[PDB]
Formats: structure tokens, sequence, C-alpha cells
């Protein structure tokens, strides 16, 4: 979820 | 070199990660990294994360265009608020798909260059470079200022992940607030990672 961990 | 400066310019290009449909990105070039002049930081329309792409060398960046329209500096609305915002620990509230709350513990880093009504910020649960117009969210109450409170820029960097392999990168920026905190560009990714190096 969101952007890149 | 480049012989013309695209910092502050609007760019657009295709994104060619494969033989399927090719998305078209628009964005504002925020900075050219002093320690690597080929690396640009870009605010793309529709992305909450600042992107680092070697815009003229990457093969994923197809048919790159620089628009004549520069983005002017929209001068600071609430300077002192904006300036006392920088460096504080914050609670950022987003609505999810459902519309329920989603609160994220983060730190405001600095005023974004070029897009001067925007603030660099990163989050505990996602230590990459985000970009938001934080004044609105503060007056809306979606942002809470919490009361809790030798530059190695230009050196190569290595990490060891679970498999135990080098993740090569470079240090590209230091935050003037919190100089122990730095921006890192790994070769394998376009996200700007935010680490506290001088931590012990």
């Amino acid at each position: 979820v969101r952007k890149k961990r | 070199g480049s012989r013309r400066n695209i910092v502050g310019c609007r760019i657009q290009h295709g994104w060619k990660e494969g033989n399927g449909p090719v998305t078209q990105w628009k964005g504002t070039v925020l900075d050219q990294v002093p320690v690597n002049p080929s690396l640009y930081l870009i605010k793309y329309d529709g992305f909450d994360c600042v992107y680092g792409l070697e815009l003229n060398k990457d093969e994923r960046v197809s048919a790159l265009e620089v628009l004549p329209d520069r983005v002017a500096t929209s001068r600071i609305s609430d300077a002192h608020l904006a300036d006392t915002m920088i460096g504080k620990a914050v609670e950022h509230m987003f609505e999810t798909e459902d519309g329920s709350k989603d609160e994220w513990r983060g730190m405001v880093l600095a005023r974004a260059p070029v897009m001067n009504t925007w603030f660099y910020i990163t989050y505990e649960k996602d230590p990459v470079l985000y970009m938001y117009q934080l004044l609105d969210d503060y007056k809306e109450g979606d942002l809470r200022i919490m009361p809790d409170s030798d530059s190695l820029v230009g050196k190569q960097v290595e990490y060891a992940k679970e498999d135990g392999s080098k993740r090569t990168g470079m240090v590209i920026h230091q935050v003037e607030a919190k100089p122990s905190v730095y921006f890192i560009k790994f070769d394998d990714d376009f996200h700007i990672y935010v680490y506290d190096l001088v931590k012990t």
C-alpha cells in the first residue's frame, strides 16, 4: 500500500 | 553539459516499462542534484512521492519534452507558520477508500523548491520523500503539530537486505533542519529515501 514500502 | 536548465520547467514523457499501453506523465522538475547533475527530482501530477529519474539517460523515459511554461514561485502565504512547520513531528490524516480515517506519523522536512507552496515530508511507516500542500491540511485539521521534538553528501552507500546483497546508492542532500537526516538515491529505484544517518 502507499508508495514503495 | 545540458547547456540549458530544466529546473522549474514542466516536462512530459512516456513511461515504457513494457510492450503494453504506455502511460504519459506530466510533472514539474524540482531540483537537479549537485552531486549527480544527471539526476532530477520531479513532482509528477498524480504522484504523492517525489521521483528521482536520470531524465535524459533512462530508457523508461520515452519522447521526453520540456514545455516552455516555467512554474513561477508562488510566494509564501503564511511564512512564519510554514517556517515553524519545518522540522516538526506531525500527524497526517488521510481519508481511505472507505472514507475512514488514516493517521500517519511523520516529519516535515523543508519547503519544496520551485513548487514553493509545497513541503517535503516523510513518514515513519514509509521513509520516502512525499510532497504535500501542508497549509490547507493544517487549517482543515488533517495535520497536527506534535510537541515531541561533517556532511556525508556525495558518498556512495551500501545496504544489506534480507537476502544479504549490496543495495548501492548515493547521498544527495542534507536537510538543513535536522542535518543528521539525508536523502539517498539507490540505483535500482526512483524513490528518494530518507534516513537518519548520524543516529548511533
